RNA sequence: GUCAAGUAAUGAAGCGCACAUGGUGGAUGCCUUGGCAGUCAGAGGCGAUGAAAGACGUGACAGCCUGCGAUAAGCUUCGGGGAGGCGGCAAUAUCCUGUGAUCCGGAGAUUUCUGAAUGGGGAAACCCACUUACCAUAAGGUAGGUAUCUUG
RNA sequence: UGAAAUAGAACCUGAAACCGUGUGCGUACAAGCAGUAGGAGCCUCAAUUUAUUGGGGUGACUGCGUACCUUUUGUAUAAU
RNA sequence: CCACUGUCGUUGAAAAGCCAGGGGAUGACUUGUGGAUAGGGGUGAAAGGCUAAUCAAACUCGGUGAUAGCUGGUUCUCCC
RNA sequence: GGCUCAAACUAGGAGCCGAAGCUGCGGAUUUGAAACUUGUUUUCAAGUGGUAGGGGAGCGUUGUGUAAGCCUGUGAAGGUGUGUCGUAAGGCAUGCUGGAGGUAUCACAAGAGCGAAUGCUGACGUGAGUAACGAUAAUGCGAGUGAAAAGCUCGCACGCCGGAAGAUCAAGGGUUCCAGUCCAACGUUAAUCGGGGCUGGGUGAGUCGACCCCUAAGGCGAGGCCGAAAGGCGUAGUCG
């Protein structure tokens, strides 16, 4: 009961070179350099899975901070004015509303400065 | 003396971009009003409404 | 409308013919038959044989009007290697690989 | 419209990724004329009446393979069979065939040379012989015999 | 002619490496395992009462990021 | 016939050569043909030299899939 | 970078940033505890980094039964894309190519899964259109032929060997010898040319050599001697 390894072969290397298209070079074309590049995509996805939560509250705090600073107070009052009033708005929401709405972010401002 | 890693297409190709064949200039020779190569005799001999033979 | 003739198995590297090509892809044919008898390399004469077969067919199969031709496109491929065997000093071998290719033209307005 | 400042877009000698369409190459799938391991039976030898293995020839047709052996893809005889056939690459031509061909089975005849080789020798497919009988008259042909050992 | 001729004799199918041609986007002030998380622009299909979404192609710019295996106390290792 | 020096060559024209020089060149000389010595054996004006580009024990086949506490490799997935 | 009543140091105070830690939301899973109770359901508690290694649960491939079944020229296998499903191996469907086979479910057996072993076979890359085209004795021109002439034929001129690079043999090779015809492969380039392909022809002996007669070295060798067998030696003789 013989087993021959062709289709079977070529299934499985098929899958890797289709998750490796659009790479550079061998990495797109041939087996030994794609399968090692797939894995190591997939690593990079699953730390920046991580990393892209801390960017994005990174971003938010800057876009606070300069909001803030507009409307003459720093980030590190704010938030604590935020914590003194008890307003639970989070940093991405907070980041939105000073970026495309300039009145409320400034009665939020108001609100933290009249709490310090 | 040999590579140390093998070269890729692209560098490869970047090489051979600068050969390019050469084009001869063209002319008509008045008298005989045939295509010949510039500052070059006609096939049939004809160069300048002179004859070579 | 696109007129075609091979010159599969020319003894040329597809790599000399290309560059032959690469000077009379898209031009008229005039201009590409010029270019192709008053061209320094080999590939040339296979290039012009392969052209006045394509127009010769565009000619007389389909009866088109040469005057308005034009190489629409031309590409050279890789043909069979012949394998040869190179001595060399110390009783070592080598391969010699005698490459062919395969001429494509095709011509139309 | 001029000047000054600032700031876009556009480039592709070549290159990159994706897709479309090709060349190369011969994987894969399917297939087999070929192998492998066994069961149940048969048989277990061939050869001086020249073996096994060969060399050279043999056809209308040049080569190889197959068969054959100067009677040379063959001959005679005895059975089967009834319409095609002169083996394969591989066809062509001349032809054969119901007066039974081709083909199959049994028997017989022919069976060059080397090879135990056995008349002597030898670098296998070669050289040289002796002798009996007959034929020929010329410088030969036909049919035989001529190794060694053992036992009588 | 053949059902079929990218079944045309190197002839069933015809993968990959490798090498061409065409279309779309990007690329000549910018430094490194070449990806990944974001992301403008552009191109292309579909909707949608009409530049707004969905699918696909490319990827200006920003962050992070020194291959795999083996053997080792320990490897991007300039150890195999 | 030999091979003392140097350059070149060293993926060579050549798996030991070419060029310029060099030694013997009537002798313990050189060479043609045939034969004899066979592996723990041969031959050796002796270098462990030569014995078919292989010699501190030739080559071929067999024991044989020698043995290797050594090196290398050891292929699909998920859960504890 | 830059910083001097600091962006340094000392002693305090308040804010904020800050991890895959904790919390929030959704989902999976191991064990244990409760009950419709072999996943039949819902919950609760503690867990779920991992090399060597141990334990558990499965995926796919070849073949056998299921199967004289089912699918299949209204298109099997294979190849190439897309969509979709599962924690994964992977499954399903379908466009194109393909042209004759495949196999559901559950069991059963493995030549059952490759990226590495300076692994084996074949094909194809980089170096790269780079080195090199094999004695620096040498070629120039005019005609001929031809698709095409630096190389072929002829002609003129030039150069090299000439104790050979001339001629005759032995050994070895075996048709390479001559003629016609051809340029796909071979010739390190072109080729009309060739020791290349194809088709024909060519080798004439009493005196040349071989065979033949004779023998050297060395073999073999009725009888004979020796030796577990195989065989070794050896006389007459016979070859050489």
């Amino acid at each position: 009961a013989r087993v021959k390894r062709g289709v079977q072969a070529n299934r499985r290397h098929k899958k890797i070179l289709k998750r490796a298209k659009g790479y550079y070079g061998a990495r797109s074309r041939v087996y030994r350099v794609a399968v090692q590049a797939v894995t190591k995509a997939g690593q990079y996805a699953y730390r920046d899975r991580r990393n892209k939560k801390r960017t994005f509250r990174r971003l938010w705090i800057a876009r606070i901070n300069a909001g803030a600073r507009l409307n003459g107070l720093s980030y590190s009052r704010f938030i604590n004015g935020m914590k003194k009033a008890n307003i639970t708005i989070d940093r991405r929401v907070l980041a939105d509303i000073a970026m495309h709405d300039a009145a409320t972010f400034g009665a939020l401002v108001e609100k933290a400065k009249a709490e310090l | 003396a040999v590579q140390k890693s093998r070269k890729s297409r692209s560098r490869r190709d970047m090489r051979r971009s600068h050969h390019h064949m050469t084009v001869a200039e063209l002319s008509v020779d008045a008298t005989t009003g045939e295509k010949h190569r510039r500052h070059h005799m006609t096939k049939d001999g004809f160069y300048r409404g002179r004859q070579l033979f | 409308m696109e007129v075609t003739a091979k010159l599969r198995g020319a003894a040329i590297s597809a790599q000399k013919v290309r560059l032959v090509a690469d000077e009379v892809r898209g031009k008229s044919i005039e201009r590409a038959l010029d270019i192709l008898t008053y061209s320094n390399k080999k590939g040339a004469v296979f290039v012009k044989k392969c052209l006045n077969s394509a127009i010769a067919n565009a000619e007389h199969n389909h009866g088109l009007d040469i005057d308005g031709l034009k190489v629409a496109t031309i590409y050279v491929d890789e043909g069979i290697t012949l394998k040869r065997i190179l001595p060399r000093a110390k009783g070592r071998a080598d391969r010699i690989s005698k490459r062919t290719c395969h001429i494509t033209i095709k011509v139309g307005e």
